[PDB]
RNA sequence: UGAUAUUGAAUGUUGGUACAGCUUGUACAGGAUAGGUAGGAGCCUUGGAAACCGGAGCGCCAGCUUCGGUGGAGGCAUCGGU
């Protein structure tokens, strides 16, 4: 019965609230959460399995300098795969990659 | 184009907040050329976000927008059998792009009955960033980490 | 103590109207069993609890259980327990259940007005449910559909609890998970018939 | 309780496997792509190497060590991203030294794939 | 194929029983890791209190545990609150 009703939910066309503490069935249909929390009731925009996995937005205006810096050290670690080591090229690289890497450590 | 980049357009900064960034999200806001409707609802909202907070509804918006705009995006590239969502950086003029397109197609998508009401009520969602704005720009930056691996490809 | 046989039954028959339910069920729980009986819909799992509770005769078979046995039974109408509670107050130590009672989330039972406690959320009525179940100090525990109304904090109280639970546990459910973390045996009970299976809810299913 | 070791690289084209021994060869511990997660495609970037790399020396800094030999068998593009992945986690790198089994003209090898 | 008789000895490993010792005990608040019950206002103290350090086990990451070395007069409570 739980099978069928959740293949059937899951094509209905129309509106669907649902409240269970059964976080598998809610995580399969749900896309959006009203959360009761502090008598107050909060919409978010996410599935369920995502707002419980959230992590605090303290450092949210550092994580920008944590993600791009971190995908420039993406950038020129694939480079750096391709070339020999005896390539002239392969020496601004190292530097640069280190330099980076006493930045990410620095954010750190 | 091919010949190389292309002069970008300015924009005056907005009568009453003196800011350009203002004006920008008019533009946007604007169907058909109506300027007019435009400028009214965003106005109109400012006063919402002054009314409802009580700070300055410039810094609500500023605080905002900050909280929208990404840093990395994902541009797709097709890469023999499967195509590859690429990691790029976002240009800053991108990143102001995009803030703006993302908070007034999903401002637009809101269940409040007027335009300047579900605008502040999106501003206002962002600036405690739980907004769908928000989650959109927690999607992109996911998916940049995610395919982190290909950032080493590019054109 | 021991693993000594606790509940034997054997040759249980239970029939409703010319509905065979119950056809020549042997089986024992033992003490430190934690027993998921599983099986769908009216395949007879709350009857058979109520035969082995003794609510309910059956028609032929017998129970062996000890005289002095005391079996704490969750039961499925909670309602009935539950608007009894303004009575279970004279009759349990207060201290000791309403020391569980705040750690199922319950706080401050004591202040509740009668109309609260006519109005509790399902989710209430189980925790106080459960609460009052293992302040009486049961030998063997009955758990029907459990976990049903249970949050996040209820379920992680009734596990750990569950773990630390001394005599047999017998737990009526169809929820995976539960099953997967407290039984060890599985009593899947179709056509009548109950079946066994060694380890949790999962292999079960394999 | 081990200081010294050596850090085995083994960087094919479809994975990157990193275990980390002793001098004598004694496995203190290991970590390979396929062991994080990655799948197919991913196990091969150089990006999975670094993490198998992490991983594989976060698990050996546990049992105390300081100084790795990298020895680097196979094709693989992983060999770079491990090293330096290595020294990212704080064990310095003594040498590395490439030893991809070389036949000297001894097995026939497979039929060449006609992709 | 198993039990058992012919059929013995020593060791190691692993369960059950009885005894003894080591000990072991964290909801929240409360000063904090409060196992239950009983008496309970004195107890310990160069026969080493507190405090410092080292060692070790546990651990809910708060912390408690005891072998100890420095250390030398307090330390703990019923009262108080929780
Ligand atoms: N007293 C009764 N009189 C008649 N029929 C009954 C009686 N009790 C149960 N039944 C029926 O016999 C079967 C036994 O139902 P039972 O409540 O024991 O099942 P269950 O395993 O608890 O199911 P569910 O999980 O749906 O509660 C069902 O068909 C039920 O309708």
């Amino acid at each position: 019965s739980r099978e069928q009703l959740e293949q059937t939910l899951s094509e209905f066309t129309g509106t669907i609230i649902t409240v269970s503490h059964d976080h598998y069935f809610l995580n399969k249909l749900c896309d959006r959460l009203l959360v009761f929390e502090n008598q107050q009731i909060k919409r978010f925009e996410m599935k369920p399995q995502e707002y419980l996995n959230k992590d605090v937005k303290s450092g949210d205006r550092s994580e920008e300098a944590m993600l791009i810096i971190e995908n420039k050290i993406a950038l020129i670690l694939g480079e750096l795969s391709l070339i020999d080591q005896n390539n002239p090229k392969y020496y601004r690289l190292d530097e640069e990659f280190n330099e980076l890497l006493k930045q990410k450590r620095n954010l750190k | 184009p091919r010949k190389g980049p292309v002069a970008k357009r300015d924009v005056l900064p907005d009568p009453i907040y003196n800011s350009k960034l203002v004006s920008r999200l008019i533009n946007k806001m604007m169907i058909d050329g109506k300027k007019g409707k435009s400028q009214t609802i965003l106005y109109k909202s400012f006063d919402i976000i002054k009314e409802r907070t009580g700070n300055d509804a410039m810094e609500v918006f500023e605080q905002a927008l900050k909280n929208i705009m990404p840093v990395l995006e994902v541009k797709a590239r097709r890469v023999g059998g499967a195509n590859y969502q690429v990691p790029v950086e976002v240009r800053p003029e991108r990143r102001t792009t995009l803030g703006l397109r993302w908070l007034v197609n999903y401002a637009r998508l809101r269940g409040e009955k007027t335009m300047e009401e579900r605008l502040a009520n999106e501003i206002l969602d962002a600036a405690n960033n739980t907004g769908a704005a928000v989650k959109k720009r927690e999607d992109t930056h996911k998916m940049a980490e995610a395919n982190k691996a290909f950032a080493h490809y590019r054109w | 103590k021991n693993q000594r046989t606790i509940v034997k039954v054997s040759g249980l028959e239970k029939s409703f109207h010319l509905r065979k339910v119950l056809q020549n069920l042997h089986f024992e729980i033992k003490n430190g069993d934690r027993i998921g009986l599983v099986g769908y819909n009216g395949t007879g799992k709350t009857t058979l609890a109520n035969i082995i509770f003794g609510k309910i005769t059956p028609d032929n078979g017998l129970i062996e259980k000890s005289r002095d046995l005391r079996m704490g039974y969750l039961s499925q109408s909670i309602d009935y327990e539950v608007s009894h509670f303004q009575q279970s107050i004279a009759e349990v130590e207060e201290h000791e259940l309403f020391q569980h009672a705040s750690s199922l989330g319950l706080n401050k039972v004591f202040d509740w007005s009668e109309d609260r406690l006519t109005h509790l959320s399902g989710g209430e009525k189980l925790k106080l449910a459960l609460s009052m179940v293992w302040a009486t100090k049961p030998d063997f525990l009955i758990l029907d559909q459990p976990t049903n109304h249970l949050d996040f904090t209820g379920i992680n109280w009734l596990v750990s609890e569950l773990e630390k639970f001394h005599g047999p546990v017998l737990i009526i459910s169809h929820d995976r998970h539960f099953l997967d973390k407290t039984v060890n045996r599985i009593f899947e009970l179709e056509e009548s018939r109950i079946q066994f299976f060694n380890g949790n809810y999962s292999d079960y299913r394999i | 309780n081990i200081e010294s070791g050596i850090a085995h690289i083994r960087s094919t084209f479809n994975n990157t496997i990193v275990t980390i021994t002793d001098t004598h060869g004694n496995a203190i511990s290991w970590s390979s792509a396929g062991a994080l997660g990655f799948r197919g495609s991913r196990k091969s970037t150089p990006f999975a190497a670094q993490m198998a790399a992490e991983t594989a020396a976060k698990g050996s800094i546990e049992h105390g060590l300081k100084t790795l030999e990298v020895t680097v068998k196979g094709p693989g593009s992983g060999r770079e991203a491990a090293i330096r992945a290595l020294q990212a986690a704080g064990l310095e790198v003594t040498a590395i030294r490439d030893v991809t089994p070389v036949p000297h003209n001894g097995c026939r090898p497979p039929k060449r794939r006609r992709v």
